[PDB]
């Protein structure tokens, strides 16, 4: 029997052996499909054994992803260059900087955080028009692990997702750590109905989401912003 | 009644070694002893992003400023010496035969009924065309992956040792033998039944391999590569390694074994596609895609249960990739 | 033959009279089911001119309208009180205000622009976060027109829109001016599925549209920030 | 309903080997066989404080006393023999063929449309442009970077060597083809002949490239420049390092292929800035700018993506842009960034 | 000399020349030509 950690799955390995006297068994942990870890454990252990066997190597994959997909800094400096007043992390860039040292012809400068700065001079009311529109969720780290095409603007190029890829975001296992009743609250349905989306294949009585719901429900998490 | 075996292992045949790589110069390959060998080094490499980007179009300052800060590397590489223009890849092949028996199994009858269908397919035929065909990817020099191609001229050279010394040689032209189909040659057929004589269980054989392939001073060869695992994310900096024993460079011995067995034409795709190698379930990691599939009945397990079990033989090239798919040896038990 | 311009309609009277000797006809203009005003036009008029001879109350109104339901703004005043620094129209109070007057303890201050004044200090970095949480979307004054029951987050007080709503923001005659094709590409859907929404009475073939392609609509559009 | 390939990805044509230099004299030219490598020395260096700096710096008692201690490097540095005036660089160059194939894919539909996209294109226009380009590239001396800037004379001699001897030769004077321009020329088009050949899958080509350029004596050359890894260095470390073989100054490889495809003059920005090297978002690193941004519709992928899936074929110079970046070779697909 | 609290380091009055367009005197123009003959990195 398989255990469902979010998009993990712990199995074991459908013949033991007796090591020390003792049966056991071997337990791989998967991500989608690349295995991770393996380890022989024995019986008599109860699921909950076997979760937190393997918790720390779920954490330390949890804490590398935040890390690695981080979003960008920019920072607000005055007429000098250094004592940052402000900082705001973005998910996107404004698009008009181009490579600045900041001077004394103006009060506030908007810098990146990266090293070989960008820069532009602002006049602390475009500065809260850019920090409104291109701010960033508190999980946006999350998108870095979806395919992309599940997550553009354009009706044309979008696909929905499968339920390897749905398990992301809801569930007890999944990252943002939200149960599936209270997502169906938050979407205005019933739990049923709601896991109808979840079941596994659409064979095995299962719909595809549609788009809307999917952008909003992306909002509603603090996932995408989704302006 | 008769039921498959739980657990179920056979060992492989045709055993290679590990291919040695060395260079020199074309027309002193007669006298190719002291050649010396080919040696691995680093280098450095700064390159930018060339990917599709995720976001297609929504950013073009985060382009510019990863064009700004790019990307640094340390790599290895193989070349030849700025002076010679031929590579030179030497390794050995032990052919041992008795080819039905496995090594593990469960039911006594099952393996006794085994091991009679597979006397029963060699009183047929013998192994002849299993041999001819190994015969013939031996011909062209199919092991140099990716050093055969745009090649000028590659000749190999095949010794028969049974003592200390050499029974009988042979010289071929690989670019005269395609890549693409399979012809008969006196002197590959002489060589084809040593094989089958081999694989029949009628004697020992010990074959030595020596390739040589014109490609240009200075160029790059093409050794196997290792695992970089964990180490190209903190820095990033060392980020792919070639596989060398004793200093030289050199390929495994499961990349050559995979070029050997590349004989499979009988998938029921098409044939304009060239020879695979064989496989259960005989797939192609390359384009992502594996041929005999398991809902059309042409996959290994299927056939394999069907002749055995329920006793009806399939047709004679279906004998052919069973009785290769035996010779290539694997783990086939309930997982 | 009636005349519809987004939630108004343009009426005859049916039954025409003869004034300076040509014949004329009465007509009304309503916005529904209040009759605004009444004027008496002649024949051989095409539909653009009886348009044009209403566009002006229209457009009064319009911008009564939008005076009347405008957002609140706070802005950002140093340790003196006067030359504000910084404006911003917001959607809500931050809810940690009470009657304040700025003094030298702190050197900046964010005040409300009604006259007894609320206010509280910051920091510069909490001020960008209740920017970047209560801001206002550019059209935010059309909600004053909506009956807030169609309006709520809670899903078990909402109910869905009728079509008269519904023309408050689609169509080539209300508020936004947005078309019926744009916004079915907005939420990924043909236009015919769209122009099923807006039949008029659902006997007549016509659904329900859905919590959250109207909440995700009412995002899309710049009406309700819908977070 | 067609879509594109997950997995796509082509190996590189145009393969060079890397080059080595070597010393002599002018009018030594022709028996320059046993000139002799230049070596890489090692030197001391001080240096003083001369960048900007931060305004919590700048009192002057700071600016003292960091003037007090002096930094103390070594630098790796490689310059000609004391009574030579003339460099030699010397390289291989393999033109494979094959363009069109992948070598990893996925959709057989997409690959064999794609197949017959190319067939399509080389049969309409032959290979004659690209490799008249490209003998363009070799002709100059472009694949010396700095060396060849403030240079006197450079000369430049190509054999086609087809068995173990030569058949065919060329010599050129390399500033008398500019870097900012294609003309025409009768032996410029005999190799462009020969190499558009080799690009068809028509015959073997292998060609030896040696450059000669006049600098002056004891004067400075520049190797590829190595990159140094230290983690915590005690501050009298190098701070720069050369690329060698066996003793012997040498340029990288991929510094002479960067060189070779020096070919786009097609980018919509300007026409008084030279031709660029072809890439995907063409962009040059010295510059830090992006030409062909994908928000315009110039960059390669939708200009492949119109091309294939949807058959608006493009302008026939942007047709030279896209199968020159499929010469180039890369991974393409869903391994994205 | 040339101490940056006095303006006439090289940045200065390179930064007042392009920018503001504030030409120097003419033997400072020929000071910051030479600094430019000789070379270097100016960058933060």
């Amino acid at each position: 029997n398989a255990i469902h950690i979010g998009p993990f799955s712990i199995t074991p390995a459908a013949r033991g052996l007796h090591y020390g006297g003792l049966p056991h068994h071997q337990w791989t942990l998967y991500y989608g499909p690349r295995e991770m870890a393996i380890k022989t454990l024995p019986d008599s252990y109860t699921s909950s054994e076997v979760r937190d066997e393997f918790s720390d190597i779920i954490a330390e994959f949890v804490i590398d992803a935040r890390h690695r997909y981080a979003p960008d800094v920019l920072e607000l400096v005055n007429s000098d260059g250094d004592a940052v007043l402000a900082r705001v992390a973005v998910s996107r860039l404004p698009e008009a900087l181009s490579g600045c040292i900041p001077d004394d012809r103006f009060p506030y400068w908007l810098l990146t955080a990266s090293r070989p700065r960008l820069g532009l001079p602002v006049t602390l009311n475009e500065y809260t028009a850019l920090a409104v529109e291109l701010s960033a969720p508190p999980l946006a780290w999350i998108t870095g692990l979806l395919p992309g095409e599940v997550l553009t603007h354009d009706a044309e190029e979008w696909r929905p997702p499968t339920s390897w890829e749905l398990r992301h975001v809801v569930g007890e296992g999944s990252f943002t750590g939200v149960s599936g009743a209270a997502a169906a609250a938050l979407l205005g349905m019933s739990a049923t109905n709601f896991r109808k989306y979840t079941a596994g294949d659409s064979a095995a009585n299962r719909q595809k989401i549609s788009f809307a719901a999917w952008h909003y429900l992306l909002d509603r998490l603090g996932v995408k912003r989704a302006s | 009644i008769l039921s498959t075996a739980s657990v179920l292992a056979f060992e492989r045949k045709l055993d290679p070694s590990d291919a040695l790589m060395s260079a020199g110069a074309w027309a002193q390959r007669d006298a190719s002893q002291e050649w010396p060998a080919v040696t691995v080094r680093e280098k450095s490499v700064r390159g930018t992003i060339s990917n599709r980007l995720k976001t297609k179009d929504r950013d073009p300052a985060k382009l510019d400023a990863s064009i700004q800060s790019p990307n640094l590397q340390t790599v290895d590489v193989a070349n030849l010496p700025s002076d010679a223009d031929t590579l030179k890849v030497r390794f050995t092949l032990r052919v041992l035969g008795g080819a039905g028996t496995p090594s593990a199994c469960n039911d006594a009858a099952y393996r006794d009924k085994l091991l009679q269908t597979v006397a029963t397919y060699v009183n047929e035929q013998g192994f002849a065309e299993l041999a001819r065909r190994y015969a013939h990817n031996l011909a062209n020099a199919r092991f140099l992956w990716r050093n055969r191609v745009g090649a000028e001229a590659v000749e190999v050279r095949i010794n028969h040792i049974r003592q200390g010394e050499v029974a009988r040689t042979w010289r071929f032209d690989a670019l005269a033998i395609g890549l693409r189909d399979f012809k008969a040659d006196a002197e590959l057929d002489a060589l084809a039944e040593l094989i089958a004589s081999g694989l029949s269980g009628s004697g020992h054989v010990l074959l030595e391999v020596v390739a040589f392939a014109r490609i240009g001073d200075g160029q790059e060869v093409f050794p196997s590569q290792e695992l970089i695992l964990d180490k190209g994310d903190k820095k990033g900096q060392k980020s792919k390694t070639l596989y060398s024993v004793r200093d030289a460079a050199a390929i495994h011995s499961q990349k050559i074994g995979n070029a050997l067995r590349t004989i499979d034409t009988w998938y029921p795709d098409e044939d304009g596609l060239g020879p695979i190698a064989v496989e259960p379930y005989g797939s192609v990691t390359s384009q992502g895609k594996a041929y005999r599939q398991p809902k059309q009945k042409l996959d290994f397990y299927t056939l394999l249960d069907n002749w055995v079990l329920r006793d009806e033989a399939p047709a004679v090239e279906q004998q052919h990739y069973v009785i290769a798919n035996l010779i290539r040896g694997g783990v086939f038990g309930e997982a």
